[PDB]
């Protein structure tokens, strides 16, 4: 069990090791623990009033506090140590990483929860790269920070549960970059290259959090309709209307949480968009449909790590 | 595997998987169009006709079982449905038919040419095709029983 230091930070330099190791973003006790810990943080940051599980109704003390301390760092437990794949060609799975490094603690991890897009991530670089599952076509896509991609959401200020989110940045060419880097990724897989490769929403009959883009702003859960943002960047607007909810479905466990009604003021958040959660269905044509898998956020944040034992 | 159900009934198409790590299952039809699957504890639903009728017991996901439930069946809901987790994939053929009413008619899926056969409590077999106590329709190994009134 990895010791989870809070906030640290960033005196945790690393060293090259003359070894070959197998790395995996998914089958990985660092990321597997990250997901559990983020789920635990999710229920304490924004505090739920009631939780509905199949069998029971849990009522606890809620309020409108909101922990904005969204960043944490892991360090190895006694008799273990952290290795990391420092190869730039890493795509979430590599049985022979030769560029191995070692550190005392991990990088900063962003604990925020969202669907479709990941926000305020670490791991943004001057390249789009793609973590891709060993088995299966689950993927999380890092975006290139060259294109100054942010999201900026507000509720005025008027109607208590309505909100907009503007997608500022060079999305036009950031989005064609991710399409293009998929086209020459070691799993193309069936692809024409551009034009006949497209972004797609999941079905509307999916859960709200799947069908809409789920996120939160100032402790309030927003659900937005992405059809205008998808019309822009395929075929028409660089903003979207999102509506706030109190009953929400839990991402990690099967249940619903009910929260207090929204804040009274003008809400507004400034967020850097750093990843697409998606599944690639390659056409021999291909579609990349957005996902609400969420846990995969944390697999980008720490998927290049590996906890090894020293006996 | 084949399952056959009566029109307007529900059927639970079973799919099961033995991985300790947390996974994404998918259900689709012969045409490879998605009806449903999971992403974490959320349920995702593709643009198929089934949706509304299509669902899964989510409470069973945590221990490997990923059923596809269709409620209120319709003859054209008959298909070969495929459950995939990653690289493995179970298939299940569904075939649904009911009995109208006495000239009895048996509406079935196109492709299947069934035969109904009805037997009274002491009286005996009246066997036919589509048109015609306990009426049994025959396809693959098993059939599905029905009803009569006087
Ligand atoms: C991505 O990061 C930004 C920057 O940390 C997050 O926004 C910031 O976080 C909270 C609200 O989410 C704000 O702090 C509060 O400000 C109000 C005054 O406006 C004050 O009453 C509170 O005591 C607290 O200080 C903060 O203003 C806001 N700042 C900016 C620049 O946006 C954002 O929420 C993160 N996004 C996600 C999706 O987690
Ligand atoms: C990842 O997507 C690809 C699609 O590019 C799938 O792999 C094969 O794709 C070809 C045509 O592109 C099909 O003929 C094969 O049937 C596909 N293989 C399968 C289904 O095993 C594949 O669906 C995805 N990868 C995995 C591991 O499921
Ligand atoms: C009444 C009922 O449905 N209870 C089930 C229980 O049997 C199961 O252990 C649990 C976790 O899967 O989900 C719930
Ligand atoms: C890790 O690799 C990068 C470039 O791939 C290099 O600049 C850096 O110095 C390396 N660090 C270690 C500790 O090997
Ligand atoms: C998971 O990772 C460990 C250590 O890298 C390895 O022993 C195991 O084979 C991997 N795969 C599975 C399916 O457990
Ligand atoms: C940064 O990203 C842009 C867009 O991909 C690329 O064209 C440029 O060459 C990159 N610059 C550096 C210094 O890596
Ligand atoms: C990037 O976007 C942010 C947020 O809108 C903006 O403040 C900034 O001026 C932009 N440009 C650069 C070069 O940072
Ligand atoms: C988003 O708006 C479109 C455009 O009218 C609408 O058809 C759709 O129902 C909305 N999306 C969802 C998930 O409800």
């Amino acid at each position: 069990p990895l010791f989870c230091a809070t906030k640290d930070n960033d005196d945790y330099q690393e060293i090259a090791l003359n070894v070959i190791e197998a790395f995996d973003a998914w089958n990985n006790t660092v990321t597997e623990q990250a997901v559990e810990d983020v789920w635990s943080l999710f229920e304490t940051s924004i505090k739920p009033c009631v939780k509905l599980t199949n069998t029971s109704v849990i009522t606890e003390s809620c309020d409108k506090h909101y922990w904005d301390t969204m960043r944490f760092r892991y360090c190895a437990p006694p008799g273990f140590a952290l290795l990391r794949c420092n190869d730039t060609n890493y795509s979430g799975f590599e049985p022979n990483c030769s560029k191995v490094v070692a550190a005392t603690c991990t990088r900063m991890m962003e604990t925020q929860t969202s669907t479709w897009f990941g926000f305020n991530g670490t791991r943004a670089e001057n390249r789009t790269y793609i973590y891709w599952h060993g088995r299966d076509n689950r993927t999380i896509i890092s975006l290139n920070k060259f294109y100054n991609l942010t999201v900026h959401c507000k509720r005025p200020g008027r109607r208590p549960r309505q909100a907009w989110c503007w997608f500022k940045g060079e999305w036009k060419e950031a989005m064609k970059e991710v399409k293009l880097t998929l086209a020459k990724h070691p799993r193309y897989k069936g692809t024409n290259d551009t034009e006949k490769i497209r972004f797609i929403a999941p079905g509307e009959r999916s859960d709200p959090e799947v069908a809409y883009m789920w996120t939160n702003c100032r402790g309030e859960f927003l659900y937005c309709n992405m059809t205008w943002f998808l019309n822009w960047v395929e075929n028409q607007h660089n903003y979207v209307p999102c509506h706030i909810k109190q009953i929400i479905n839990t991402w990690h466990k099967v249940g619903k949480n009910v929260y207090l009604p929204p804040r009274e003021g003008q809400l507004t958040c400034n967020s850097t968009v750093t990843s697409i959660i998606a599944n690639i269905d390659g056409g021999e044509q291909t579609n990349i449909t957005f996902s609400a898998e969420v846990a995969e956020l944390y697999r980008l944040e720490l998927g290049d790590y590996k906890l090894i034992e020293v006996t | 595997k084949v399952v056959l159900g009566k029109k307007g009934d529900t059927v639970e198409l079973t799919c099961t998987a033995s991985q300790k790590k947390s996974i994404q299952f998918h259900w689709k039809n012969s045409n490879q169009i998605k009806i449903l699957g999971n992403q974490g504890s959320f349920l995702t639903k593709g643009p198929s006709k089934l949706n509304d009728r299509a669902d899964s017991r989510r409470s069973l996901w945590d221990q490997g079982n990923f059923p596809l439930i269709i409620k209120n069946l319709k003859i054209e809901d008959s298909d070969t449905y495929i459950c995939e987790v990653e690289d493995q994939k179970e298939e299940v053929q569904l075939l649904v038919f009911g009995l109208t009413a006495l000239t009895l008619t048996l509406e079935s899926p196109p492709g299947s040419s069934p035969s109904v056969q009805c037997r009274s409590p002491r009286g005996k077999n009246i066997q036919g095709g589509k048109t015609l106590w306990t009426c049994t329709v025959l396809q693959n190994q098993k059939k599905v029983e029905f009803k009569i009134d006087i």
